[PDB]
């Protein structure tokens, strides 16, 4: 009955993603979660944030050790820049042994800047013995859940083939003069492939309940320099370097059914004139399913889902007629909503709301289950897939990735 | 009459008042500042036409939603929601310090969404009347206890949204801010749309305008209007309507894509297929998601303005209305009678003279929907014929005299039976339980029996003579023995008592000050 | 001048492609072309065809040798099954040395069943020293020419990226009981990759004026067995083997601008429900061009072309669709016209040479056997890429260093 | 007369002269005498440019230049048509007729002179199939050797005269010498003939070519039915009414420019009609037989607006006064609707004005004929159409006026209507050109009372209202044009070319056949 006490590294009232997503999600669940702790390298920032958001149950901690050691925390949320995850999480995990109450470690995607760091973080987290969560909140999108339902229940029959087209938003020819350099530089754990393809391709695996068998990728830097623009979109006459990718070609096969998947991710603008900028098109033996989005990345955007097919809540249908479904939620705020539904699932698990008679204390991964939430193991498997995308590009070869979902040590 | 009535201290209404005050106290350990009350409703006739802008014939009943409220003006402002029925788990949410609107997730069935949507429309209303006080600062927090004895099918969802909006306005404007019935009804009209149900304005209007011992004539066009009327005084008989609950599992939200919301879509497509066939254009409603592309009354008006001496829109005159609706039923026959099997998406597109893609964009993208065919014939026939039956019911109810008491019970009863037949065979919103209840009732003292509300479960109503010289107890006994004892053997004395109720028209929305 | 005299191998009045396409084209150009010769293994087939089509200037030849040696032929057209191209064309070319009048050899795509046979045929045709033509008639589609004009004249700026989606028609889960087995068995020079992807990817290269730098392909046989269906689409309860592919994934880069290209070719039915079955989407720095087709392979389909971009400084919108255009007959007809324009030098070019090696990316002229060979080398590399599990560098395949 | 007239000899001398010369050229070409000659005249439109495809009435006349198709019918085992042009820049064509009677394909993607013959042959073929199925269904048409000779200048409706002559020749060659060809059927089947060649034109030119007669202009109406009423120019006291035609000599390329010029105009006025209909909540009919306006036109809007909001008004049954009031109403609606968007509508704004998506707008208005644009000028195009139609009605009144005016009043008033029409074509419809504008100005300063382009524009021809007779201005205008335009822009024109650049025609006989 006691709220889950949350400690944040990276909640800042004046900027960042956590203030836009985690924070509003928590307000909606204020009997289930309470913010009790903040840590930032500058104490002033934590103090300013606690003031502005009136976080009356929160304490600003002066050091990582004091924060991580504190027994006032049940769940730690890491929402700082990915380039800082490893250097923060590793010592934190060790200090957190001083806290016998710690039950959850919740990290933003991407987990780390390289597979090696992801592997080390995962190992340390498993060693700590806490339930882990990764923010792959596309798995909690109502659109993704509905699609997963249709597929799993047999509405498209077997999957024949899949096409995916996405857009990375920032990696086109121009860059706003106010955009921060860090998302455009290699090694910072944020880029078209790791971040945007990351969310989208994991969404695909989740919806179809299959990992990949074989993959081939080509990664491009055809735009080594972007043109600075003002807010009105006018070029200011100055170029700046972009070392991260501006295009991704990916193709491969789903393990279940050897299903062909073709993907192209455009870096940014110009947007497409005659085609939606986000499309997931799934062709089955018995029906088709298509998800399209006008605005934004799959994991934070309001989509439309189209379905038509047959399997030839109980509805009385005619055997020789296609069923049509359209699924769109007009007033759905996906930026707040998908994260909110992720918190809801953490809450449901913690308080055992469904009252499932034998729900274990912890689970290693969500995998393709509807229930629960994605963990650091689901994150690690995604990192292994991203690594193979980069390796495939580097070696000029189609890679067998059929075993990346298996862990040994 | 203009404003929502306010009270301080119907022997039944006092008993509930104290009962909820103590439940609130038991939950929150303090006494509440006020109670917002909003009653359930039944519709005598005129089912599934309100979102087509046709007038209806409802009344408020003696069951209500009670929201006991303690105001808390201490940031961090938060709202705690407790229900007397423990199956609706307690919620608590902090108000945005912005004070921006709170998000609502329309993808799930959630009892607090109804409170949240009433809160939203109130919030928006408040920002319009008092921009300086409400634009950049949150609402007051509150502890709230919700208790309802409205059976499912009794317009509980709308009573709840009305009570929620009422509470939000009262808590933020203060003790002596008069709240308009007209405004309360206007702002709540679209409230449930935010939670995934594309309903009409009947239930909100009824809950707000209800009056003790009066039924209502509720109109939507040309203006929202609710006219109270008493049942006719008969020679030696009491007119009454008994409500029997089907006890069917409530899931309007989960089935909306194939049931409630599909119907609304079907009647909009029908109006536009008619307009296309007769070469008239319909208005584009931008105020309401019911029918952004025009509805069946818009078609009636458009047809008449083009072909009947450039006639002005129907103003609600009974005689004129019967005439025009009879014409409409003719056009439905000419237009759709050869397509009783229904229209596939391709056929509906053709009928509207557009592509499948454009059809999908204009009609299928507003609320989730799932179907093989759209039954334009059956759905339009229902709406036009049902609207016709309301006009007939109204002229009866407003007649000062009738040949005999029997004549009234038989004629009015017949209109109800026709309405039921139509809801069942044409609109397909009845169910086995409804059908069983009605037939039994009719065979045992009722003159007319029909579902009320959305259907697919819910409640049923029955025209029966009441009082020492009536059939009330004959009907009740027959239902208990032949229906309830059969289908639901385990019902407890109280449940059984609750499954069947006799209500007089009740007072509308009101506040109790503490 | 006198009409070009055409000799056909494979013109059959009762069936096949030539009768649907080449023949009606010649009728429309009856002053530029005349059919003077037919050859078929059964002389009765030629005689019947000559009779039924009233081919008054034509003779049925008894042997391949007598046909190929005949001086009454200026242009030989080969429109038989690809599986027979090599066994016919090789000795034909040699016999053809007895005909001093031979000026053109015209072959349907695909040229051969393997790259090796393609190379041998090309070498033999080059040595014979006659002008060659391949039927990559997508290069004469008005839709392709208009797109090529827009791109080459700068209307979309530099090309950022390209997506292609196609359908092979026959290689889904069901097969009509009347459908000939040979198009479903490997080694017959007819399949999703060789034929349909071939036409479409050559079209792309032509429209963008670029060959590929690097490619990777995955080739699928997820449907090793198809269900026989009657003409009404009902399954008859019997499966038959399919050894050719039912899917192709292809991705790579155009040499010109290192342009990313993503392709997916679906084998057959079911067709897509929410997307056109043929799409070529070209995204540029200054505009986009998209070609869509609801019916038919690109090289025989009536398409729609969409353009939007800038070259005042405001956005231009163009839609290009010809409602009454018959592309099945039309594209072939336009190929015949270009052969005729070349031959009679109709555009009055004072120093137009007598022969050319290849069209390449040129607007003028027509695709040759060299253009065909280069496409064969690309197709071979697609299959090799799949087999090796490798991203191949094919930047030099357009070089005939021999 | 109901049927196309047939002659074996002479009609003014001019006909037999041109007739003998084309017979000579045919003979020199084919080494045999032809069996018959299909003739169809060019035309000028006095007033009413670019409104025929909007279904508004026009005021044209056939002129004494024409298309002559001399034909020899062939008895062939392989039926074929050979087409030779008097002008060697139109190279000879020959094609075999499908032996099973199927239709020949037409490639609408290229400009080709024989496409006009082919589309005329196509509509005639389809007509032959309808009236004699059991004999044209599965058997080829008859072969022929054909020689084509036109002295119609570009802009004189040559393309339509040609299509009409081709269709006529095709019916005559296949039905024989004793088959009556009705003017009604001929005008009907050729109405949509050019649509097969890529040009989305109206029915003015075909109707004029067919319904022309000696010394009569025509009032041509399209709704509810095609109607052509001949009338003579008014008898003036001591001046004769003449229209001098002057060719701009601008390079002909209507087909190549159609996506930005002629066909775009047609799209703009359909879009304008539907934006008006949307704004005023009325539905337009769904034309199923003609590609001009499958979604309805500007006359459809006028009718639909009156049916909905003006039920009490008296009907318009070709009454001029009433017609004028309805058009003045339309002009008001155009101001209220589009006057704040004179910069034009982008594809997105047009879609919004029609209350649909860009995709549906594109499918519904932009995929019928190739088109290319930055904006659609709904205001200017609709303003032109309604005002131009109003000018036709006033012109008609003058031509058939009972109330009498001085000779000078006629010339000044009728000229003013022509001048207002030119200004609207130039500034509102944007279908003039520099050469047109220069010719019109020189003409007006040198004896013309009214000068405007005729035909589609973007080049082509111009017409000039001049007094002829004892003291007319015909020669005044000619010399000023030669000196001030032709010598200046085309210094190297032969005397022959100059003679042909400026002509004076009387109304001429419509389509006809010469036997032998
Ligand atoms: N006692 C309650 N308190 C608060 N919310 C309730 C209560 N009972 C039901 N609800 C909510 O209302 C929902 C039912 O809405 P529904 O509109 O179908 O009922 P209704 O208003 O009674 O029916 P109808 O509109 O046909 O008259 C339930 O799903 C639940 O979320
Ligand atoms: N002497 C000719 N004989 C046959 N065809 C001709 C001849 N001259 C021109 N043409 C053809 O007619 C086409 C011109 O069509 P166009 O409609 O623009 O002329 P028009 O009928 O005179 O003009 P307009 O319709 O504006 O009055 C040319 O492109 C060419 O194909
Ligand atoms: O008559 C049907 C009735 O049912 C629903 O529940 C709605 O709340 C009402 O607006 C009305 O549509
Ligand atoms: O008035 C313009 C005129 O010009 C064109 O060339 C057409 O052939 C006619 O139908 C007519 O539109
Ligand atoms: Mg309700
Ligand atoms: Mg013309």
């Amino acid at each position: 009955a006691a709220p889950i006490r949350v400690g944040f590294v990276g909640l800042n009232a004046a900027k960042g993603w956590a203030i836009k997503t985690h924070y509003p999600a928590i307000l909606q669940l204020s009997s289930q979660f309470q913010i009790t702790a903040l840590y930032s390298p500058k104490i002033e920032t934590s103090i300013a944030t606690i003031q502005r958001l009136k976080l009356s149950n929160a304490t600003a901690f002066p050091t990582l050790e004091s924060f991580a050691s504190s027994s006032t925390i049940d769940m730690i949320v890491i929402a700082i820049q990915v380039a800082s995850h490893y250097e923060v999480v590793m010592p934190l995990l060790e200090f957190s042994k001083n806290n016998p109450n710690l039950k959850y470690l919740f990290v933003e995607w991407a987990l780390a800047c390289s597979l090696d760091q992801a592997e080390s973080i995962y190992k340390a987290a498993a060693e700590r013995g806490v339930q882990t969560i990764i923010s792959l909140q596309g798995r909690k999108s109502p659109y993704i859940l509905r699609a997963k339902e249709l597929i799993s229940q047999g509405y498209i029959g077997d999957i024949n083939s899949i096409e995916i087209a996405g857009n990375g938003g920032w990696y086109g020819y121009e860059r706003p003069v106010k955009s921060p350099k860090y998302i455009y530089e290699i090694g910072n754990g944020v880029d078209l492939v790791t971040t945007t393809f990351g969310h989208t391709i994991d969404i695909l695996q989740y919806m179809t309940s299959s990992y990949f068998s074989r993959i081939n990728a080509m990664v491009f830097n055809n735009i080594p320099e972007q043109e600075l623009i003002d807010e009105r979109g006018n070029r200011l006459g100055q170029r700046v370097p972009k070392t991260v990718p501006d295009h991704l070609l990916f193709q491969g096969t789903l393990l279940n059914g050897n299903v062909p998947v073709s993907c192209s991710f455009k870096g940014g603008k110009p947007t497409k004139k005659f085609t939606k900028n986000l499309v997931i098109d799934i062709h089955g033996t018995k029906g088709d399913l298509k998800l399209e989005g006008d605005a934004g990345f799959a994991e934070i955007s309001n989509l439309v889902l189209y379905y038509s097919g047959t399997r030839a809540l109980d509805p009385g249908y005619d055997a020789g007629k296609e069923i049509m479904e359209v699924y769109h939620l007009r007033n759905y705020n996906a930026i707040v909503g998908n994260i909110h539904r992720l918190y809801q699932s953490i809450s449901d698990f913690h308080f055992n709301t469904k009252k499932i008679p034998e729900l274990p204390s912890q689970f290693v991964m969500q995998g393709f289950d509807f229930e629960g939430f994605p963990t650091l193991m689901d994150a690690l498997i995604l990192h292994r897939l991203i690594e193979s995308v980069y390796k495939s590009n580097m070696m000029g070869s189609t890679l067998n990735v059929s075993n990346i979902s298996h862990y040994s040590l | 009459n203009t404003n929502v009535p306010i009270f301080s201290s119907p022997r039944s209404f006092e008993q509930k008042h104290l009962a909820v005050v103590d439940a609130f106290f038991q939950t929150y350990h303090v006494k509440p500042d006020f109670i917002a009350r909003s009653p359930g409703r039944v519709n005598l006739i005129g089912e599934h036409i309100d979102y087509c802008d046709f007038s209806v014939l409802p009344l408020a009943i003696d069951v209500d939603m009670l929201c006991a409220v303690k105001i808390l003006d201490e940031k961090n402002p938060s709202i705690t929601l407790t229900n007397a029925d423990p199956k609706f788990a307690q919620r608590k949410f902090d108000l945005p310090l912005d004070g921006s609107y709170m998000a609502i997730d329309p993808s799930v069935s959630e009892w607090s969404n109804y409170f949240k949507c009433g809160l939203h429309v109130a919030h928006s209303y408040l920002k319009k009347i008092a921009p300086e006080r409400f634009n950049n600062t949150p609402l007051v927090g509150a502890q709230i206890f919700c208790q309802s004895d409205i059976p499912t099918g009794g317009g509980l969802s709308s009573a709840f949204t009305c009570a929620a909006a009422l509470a939000t306005i009262r808590a933020n404007m203060g003790k002596n801010f008069d709240i308009s019935k007209k405004d309360l009804t206007r702002i709540t009209a679209v409230a449930e749309h935010y939670v995934g149900v594309n309903n009409g304005g009947m239930d909100q209007a009824t809950s707000v305008y209800g009056e003790e011992d009066h039924a209502l004539y509720v109109e939507f066009r040309p203006k929202l209007k609710a006219t109270p009327f008493k049942f006719p005084q008969l020679k030696n008989h009491e007119i009454s309507f008994v409500i029997a609950n089907t006890l069917v599992k409530s899931n309007k939200f989960e089935t909306a894509p194939t049931n409630y919301n599909l119907r609304v879509i079907e009647v909009t497509v029908a109006a536009n297929a008619l307009a296309t066939r007769y070469s008239v254009a319909l208005p584009s409603h931008k105020d309401n998601s019911n029918s952004e592309r025009g509805n069946l009354r818009d078609f009636m008006d458009a047809y008449y303005a083009r072909y009947e001496n450039q006639a002005q829109p129907w103003n609600g005159d009974i005689g004129t209305g019967i005439e025009r609706l009879l014409k409409m039923l003719q056009l439905v026959e000419e237009s759709f009678s050869r397509k009783k099997s229904g229209f596939t998406v391709h056929e509906a597109s053709t009928a509207l003279n557009c592509s499948r893609e454009e059809f999908t964009r204009d009609y299928l993208t507003t609320f989730p929907v799932r179907f093989q065919v759209l039954k334009l014939y059956q759905r339009a026939k229902h709406v036009y014929s049902e609207s016709l039956r309301v006009l007939k019911a109204l002229k009866m109810m407003t007649s000062a005299t009738f040949h005999t008491d029997e004549d009234f019970f038989t004629d009015f009863g017949r209109l109800m039976n026709e309405s039921q037949a139509s809801c069942d065979k044409l609109y397909e919103c009845s169910c086995i339980e409804t059908n069983q209840i009605c037939s039994i009732a009719l065979a045992n003292g009722s003159f007319g029996s029909r579902l009320t509300g959305a259907g697919w479960g819910g409640c049923t109503i029955h025209l029966v003579p009441s009082g020492a010289n009536g059939n009330v107890e004959q009907v009740r006994k027959a239902l208990i023995e032949k229906f309830y004892n059969v289908r639901y053997p385990d019902l407890t004395d109280e449940e059984l008592k609750d499954a069947i109720i006799v209500s007089k028209p009740a007072l509308g929305t009101c506040l109790y000050e503490q």
